[PDB]
């Protein structure tokens, strides 16, 4: 499941290192 | 926080409760940092 | 995906088994509280039987997206449906639906 | 050797007309020649059998040749363009219809509440989620309906003599709505069969439990006042009424989710809230 | 052979540095190598020999690099972006001094109040005009000046025994603002001599009667709470002090004119006040 399936959704260039 | 939106709507013959089972995880875009030691769990008993 | 202990009132023994899925009932036809749990992972409370919860118990700071997955467990026939909200932090407990 | 000003100038039908005169309004009449998502809400419109698009026409933004106000206006596009969940309806064997008037519901609800208060003018459209749970045993119809101008009429004190005009809590009920007092006439002397002219779509409990009709702005004007003017009157009726046997759920409640769509509000000053 | 992880990492500046771990952060330090309108509002800045732009930053919107919330944000771009003008505070001979804490002053005003209210997260930076009309042969100086995170400190008792803090009419006193008990210390222990240091103009009666301060967003984050957080404080600080002579107005008003630049909200629930 997916985030832009559930809300409006904007662009976050997420650098979070796994 | 979870509301009835219409009615939990049942017909005869089936029951009027039924349970709802919370299956909760993280996206993909989930991390975590700063591992550290847990507090969700407690060692009380000393391990014999 | 793991069982989101939501309904973490009965701490009976007996009863344990009861924690992992939570009551939609009947009811008089408005917007019901059925449930409420925050939303934090890391948090004492309905989060710490999740596997997220309890990884969250390992590391200090978590980001990123949460799913909840509510999986009606009811007959066939049962049919009703729910507002599942999700309140940013600002909003306290909801009133109403 | 004519002003090019009939009624007709702007649309995209050409006329031959006869013309005597300067002016092209004194011609003669002549001939021609599934999870709905927005804001930060989500419904579920797998049972509705298709979602009805009001007209044909999407609810758009106002169009730069379609618009009058010079001031700009503001599109908050998410924290407006939303569904907007109302109290529920309890539909019951003796339900006559219910009615709501728009945006009238959601201008004490939300930042569309705030945005209809504190600007003017306001234009959106709707996209209305009518949505009724009912077992496969429970039967009964509703036409979910969107009356565009939906003006209330009286009794007329019953008899026709008295001039009597619907009041405040009638003509704009609000997020609770109203109910049709005589839903054969639609409170309005217009008879209910003719309803489906309108945009409209059917709760037929054994086929759908929920209706999805997405209703463009529509008025004579390109933005108008939220709290004065209703641009229409969402009504959702029991043509054929409720019913079940003794034992399966009596309260079958309509719950009443909108989104407005595409909201756009000029003219800010302080918040009015009528 | 190295995590990219020190403190450093993202900035523009190359660091020769040392290391012996798998840690960027393990590394030694090293060395290096006029009518101003928005919204419906106008305001006139003819006498005040510059605006001055805080930390030469122009208050952009959030950049898609440095936000983390994934919810799409509100923009009303003229309904809440607009010039805001508070309750006047009268410049007297005898007047410590005030401030404003940011966006406190504008959470109760506006559309802007209600988005603040609405939303959770909040993100705007701020074009400030501040206005004083003075004669001619009316004197002092004001430095309004922009202290980013003002955190107001106490008495604490006076003695300095008393670990008091201040109550939240003076942390955050909304847009009638709070005087400094003691403008020296600026209520928080640091001198007000270097309040330049931050963003700052000078209202010089005899050269300017108003301050234009075009405050960037300034935070450790995107977005923050609008109601919990207040991300600088607006100080206006009589440090020459007003003088006229017998018969000159003796009423002399700072009015404190406030435009939200570029307003960016997200996390939309209910109506928070505080």
């Amino acid at each position: 499941t997916s985030d832009e399936s559930m809300i409006e959704t904007r662009c976050v260039l997420n650098s979070h290192s796994t | 926080s979870i509301w009835y939106q219409t009615n939990y709507v049942v017909p005869i013959g089936a029951p009027n409760t039924a349970y709802i089972i919370a299956l909760a995880a993280a996206q993909k875009n989930f991390t975590m940092k700063l591992c550290k030691d847990t507090s969700h769990m407690l060692q009380t008993a000393s391990i014999q | 995906e793991t069982i989101l202990e939501v309904n973490n009132v009965p701490t009976n023994a007996t009863s344990l088994m009861e924690r992992l899925r939570f009551p939609v009932s009947a009811q008089a036809g408005k917007g019901e509280l059925c449930a409420v749990f925050r939303a934090d992972p890391g948090r004492d409370g309905p989060w710490q039987s999740t596997m997220l919860g309890q990884l969250c118990g390992y590391y200090t700071q978590w980001s990123g997206s949460l799913e909840v997955t509510f999986m009606f467990t009811g007959s066939f026939m049962a049919t009703g449906k729910m507002l599942i909200a999700y309140t940013p932090p600002g909003g306290p407990l909801p009133k109403d639906r | 050797h004519e002003n090019s000003n009939s009624a007709t100038e702007g649309s995209t039908i050409n006329y031959t007309t006869i013309n005597y005169y300067k002016d092209s309004y004194a011609a003669t009449a002549g001939k021609q020649s599934a999870q709905l998502t927005i804001g930060n809400s989500t419904i579920t419109t797998q049972e509705a059998a298709n979602i009805i698009v009001g007209y044909g026409e999407w609810p758009s933004y106002c169009s730069d040749d379609d618009a009058t106000a010079v001031d700009k206006p503001t599109r908050p596009d998410v924290s407006v363009n939303r569904f907007y969940t109302l109290d529920t309806k309890l539909w019951e064997k003796s339900s006559k219809g219910w009615y709501w008037k728009f945006p009238d519901v959601l201008t004490e609800t939300g930042v569309f509440g705030q945005n209809a208060q504190f600007h003017y003018l306001y234009r959106s459209g709707f996209c209305i989620h009518v949505q009724c749970n009912a077992s496969k045993f429970h039967q009964g119809a509703l036409l979910v309906a969107i009356l565009p101008e939906y003006v209330i009429g009286t009794v007329a004190g019953g008899t026709g003599t008295e001039d009597s005009h619907p009041p405040y809590i009638q003509t704009q009920p609000g997020a609770d709505g109203f109910e049709l007092q005589h839903p054969y006439v639609l409170d309005a002397g217009i008879p209910i069969s003719q309803l489906t002219v309108c945009p409209h779509q059917w709760i037929n409990l054994r086929t759908n439990n929920c209706a999805t009709i997405i209703v463009p702005y529509m008025n004579t004007l390109p933005f108008d006042s939220a709290l004065n003017h209703c641009n229409f009157g969402l009504l959702v009726v029991p043509i054929s009424p409720l019913d079940f046997d003794q034992g399966a759920t009596p309260v079958i409640p309509i719950t009443i989710t909108l989104a407005p769509m595409c909201s756009e509000f000029a003219g800010l000053r302080q918040a009015v809230t009528q």
